[PDB]
């Protein structure tokens, strides 16, 4: 529906915003070396999928084992 | 000697910025126009879950004596969250739509202040019950 | 007849959230909850799409 | 608008730059030509789904701009009709009433509908030639065919329609640049063709007043089609007949600069290099304002090894001062071939200070310097041409390495050792590398 | 421009972006950091160092 | 500037500042008429200004001004980073 489409557009504009994807698109366009798969470019864009504190738990466990 | 060291580079940078902005806007337009909400199957309701709906449809939408006759409006559908909100009898269907309204009439004399806040949640539960849970449920109600 | 009544409750709900949304737009002008309202507005709008309720322009 | 036209000349490379230039012009000022160019550029959009995307839906602003340019304008209504017919399902139905508005309006001017078809043809001429949009030209041809009065239109207007369609077909073949562009030329050369009918109408003197103006361009396009087909001699003969007709009517009045360049190239392809130089000089003398043709005339005259006329033409080529990066280098090559060593060095320095050096001209100048051998001149010319003008080419690098080795013994083999790993995929470069290694060891 | 769009269509990043946006719109409880939800829908971004460390720890445990 | 050049005393630091101002919005004729005269008459013994003028002339006219780079190779401002910069400029001129 038109109202459903407008609500979806408004929600996408508000939450997350188009600038987050626009930065990735601008980086991909600025980099001339573009791979055959854009999943690698998305992974190079990264964004800390696991949290920094979440990834530090294994490092803290390894340090405690080394201690 | 043409003075192309400056100015030409600024024009090239402006053209590159305009091209990058146009490409970003094009990608955003493609992503926005790709939006669609997919069709999904109708979620089924359990027979025990359907047992509470039809009895409520008998109590709220088919009882002879209620406000609105046997065709009271607007239509309402039984949901467990709304029904538990009304719950929070000997016939087993206590704190129903008809039961609570006489009770809200009864509890107003004893505690109008308590009846004032509870009816606010009850009316919101009554408002939310107007929204049907499932597509075939409205067809079943009709 | 059942389809109009279901959309009537949603449209009043859509009017109620937009009243909160427009005030929050004024609140942002004087100064996030608007972004919280849009998904709830999308939740109400998709129910009209899910039930097949007629849309109002 | 001129910058946008120059960008749209190379449409497939900087289409975004052309769109940005058109948007800049439109934001700066409301121009009818700029708005038409923006609409014709956005009209294709890879089937209205490219980066412009719903430019079909955004062309309502273009329609409003057209209505602002003309309250009742046949060209504007035809442009809106073409946009609707190329991008809609039922919006052409509203365009038919828009065309019916002009049809009743055109009858009052007489008080036929010849102007109804003429409105689409003018947009077709602007799109195909000025805007260089073959897709927009095809869309305008479709709109002209979709005009309601197909049977009663004028044959001269129908001749103009056929000329516009032939121009659109040639533009489509040139813009595609693949498959078989000569297949359309073979169709045009086949019996009973529309270009043949246009040539027959040109030959007929009964209606030559309003038909020969388009028939001259039709004959030029037929000659270009024959040249693309391969019969270069017959194409040059037809082009010479067209040039004779141009001399009869007005020589530089048409000013077919690209056609003159094509004729000069076709004549230079055969052994008649001196005749090609004479034809180029004749065109340059006919059009003294276009000093850029003098550079090509001098380049053609240099091939006959007659340095006197070559220098005489090179003076007029160098009359256009700044934009002569190839002409100054050619004059330097001519002077180095005949005598003026210091003047040739100064002119080569001026050409290097200019924008771009020509690769073949630089190679010829390096060969001339190698013949009249000087180590500093060879290092200034060949090494610079290999570093900048021809970075990928390893033959120039091998030549520069040999020149440096001969200039400064085996101690200057740094570039030879650097470029000796990758050299031109063997063939004779293996023997060249063997000779270079022997010279380095010696 | 057009060539970049064709390359992006060949890569299929528009499809993954559309699936991510569809999942984000379908999930009712929208998180405050929608980029985190997008990354969770996408998979494992910049986890290579953690994967190498986990592989080293697993090899140490096995040996 | 022409009147000041006709006048006797050209100030070295002021001339260097004017040359830097011209290099900010570069003009080849102005650079050749300013920096060359500053490095020749005002401070011939100096090396950093000569290296800067050599870099400007090399960027202006490529291999025609390699004599200035060779002169910078004669004295490279007590070596240090200036010698490396002069070597980089000479490599760029060779390229």
């Amino acid at each position: 529906s038109e109202s459903q489409k407008e609500t979806f557009r408004k929600y996408l504009e508000q939450a997350g915003a188009i600038d987050v994807l626009v930065k990735v698109l601008v980086q991909l366009y600025e980099e001339p070396s573009k791979p055959k798969t854009a999943l690698d470019y998305i992974k190079q864009c990264l964004g800390s999928p696991t949290p920094a504190e979440y990834e530090a738990v294994v490092a803290e466990r390894d340090g405690l084992q080394k201690q | 000697r043409d003075e192309s060291g400056t100015g030409r580079g600024a024009l090239e940078e402006a053209l590159a910025e305009k091209e990058k902005r146009a490409k970003v806007a094009a990608a955003l337009e493609r992503v926005l126009r790709d939006v669609r909400m997919p069709r999904r199957p109708q979620p089924h309701e359990s027979v025990e879950e359907l047992a509470a709906g039809d009895a409520w449809d008998r109590v709220n939408g088919c009882a002879a004596g209620a406000v609105g006759g046997p065709y009271a409006w607007p239509p309402l559908f039984h949901s467990p969250g709304v029904q538990s909100e009304l719950a929070e009898a000997p016939a087993g269907a206590g704190c129903s739509l008809a039961v609570l309204d006489e009770l809200l009439t009864e509890l107003a004399a004893a505690a109008p202040a308590a009846a004032a806040p509870l009816a606010v949640r009850a009316e919101e539960a009554k408002a939310r019950a107007r929204v049907p849970p499932n597509n075939r449920k409205v067809l079943r109600r009709a | 007849r059942h389809k109009v009544a279901a959309g009537d409750a949603l449209e009043a709900n859509i009017r109620s959230l937009d009243s909160r949304i427009e005030a929050a737009q004024a609140d942002a002008q004087a100064n996030a909850e608007l972004e919280q309202l849009y998904w709830e507005r999308l939740c109400v709008l998709r129910t009209w799409t899910g039930l097949g309720i007629p849309t109002r322009a | 608008y001129e910058y946008g036209t120059y960008c749209l000349r190379r449409g497939g490379a900087k289409r975004g730059r052309a769109e940005e230039c058109f948007r800049e012009a439109l934001a700066l000022e409301p121009a009818h030509r700029g708005a038409l160019l923006a609409l014709l550029g956005c009209s294709v959009a890879a089937g209205r789904n490219t980066d412009p995307a719903y430019l079909e839906s955004a062309e309502a602003a273009a329609h409003r701009l057209l209505d602002v340019a003309g309250r009742s304008s046949l060209d504007a209504w035809a442009a809106l009709a073409v946009v609707y017919r190329a991008y809609g399902e039922a919006k052409r139905a509203e365009l038919a009433s828009c065309e019916q508005e002009m049809a009743r309006l055109e009858k009052q001017q007489l008080a036929a509908g010849e102007l109804q078809a003429r409105s689409f043809i003018s947009l077709a001429n602007t799109l195909l030639e000025s805007l260089a949009l073959p897709a927009e030209a095809a869309l305008a041809l479709e709109l002209a065919a979709g005009l309601r009065h197909w049977p009663s239109v004028g044959p001269d207007t129908r001749t103009l329609h056929a000329l516009a369609g032939a121009l659109a077909e040639q533009a489509l073949a040139r813009a595609a640049g693949g498959g078989a562009a000569s297949a359309a030329a073979e169709a045009m050369l086949t019996p009973g063709s529309s270009v043949l009918s246009m040539m027959r109408a040109d030959a007929g003197e009964a209606v030559s007043s309003v038909a020969a103006e388009a028939a001259w361009r039709c004959r030029l396009l037929v000659a270009q089609l024959h040249k693309a087909r391969g019969a270069t001699d017959e194409a040059i003969r037809f082009y010479q007949e067209y040039i004779e007709a141009a001399r009869s009517s007005g020589r530089l009045a048409e000013v077919p600069l690209s056609a003159w360049l094509e004729l000069a190239e076709a004549y230079a392809a055969r052994g008649q290099a001196r005749f090609a130089a004479d034809v180029f000089l004749l065109g340059a003398s006919a059009r003294p304002g276009c000093a850029v043709l003098w550079r090509g005339a001098g380049r053609c005259f240099v091939g006959a090894e007659e340095l006197g006329p070559a220098d005489m033409a090179l003076s007029e080529a160098n009359v256009l001062d700044p934009e002569d990066p190839e002409a100054w280098g050619w004059l330097a090559l001519v002077a180095l071939r005949e005598g003026r060593a210091e003047d040739a060095e100064k002119a080569l320095a001026f050409g290097l200070r200019c924008g771009l050096g020509d690769p073949g001209l630089l190679l010829d100048i390096a060969a001339e310097y190698r013949a009249a051998g000087q180590r500093r001149a060879e290092q200034r010319v060949l090494q610079e041409v290999a570093v900048k003008l021809m970075p990928e080419s390893c033959s120039a690098r091998l030549l520069l390495a040999r020149c440096l080795v001969a200039q400064r013994c085996g101690a200057e083999a740094a570039e030879a050792v650097a470029a000796a790993r990758q050299l031109a995929a063997h063939e004779d470069d293996e023997a060249a590398v063997a000779e270079l290694e022997a010279e380095l060891r010696g």
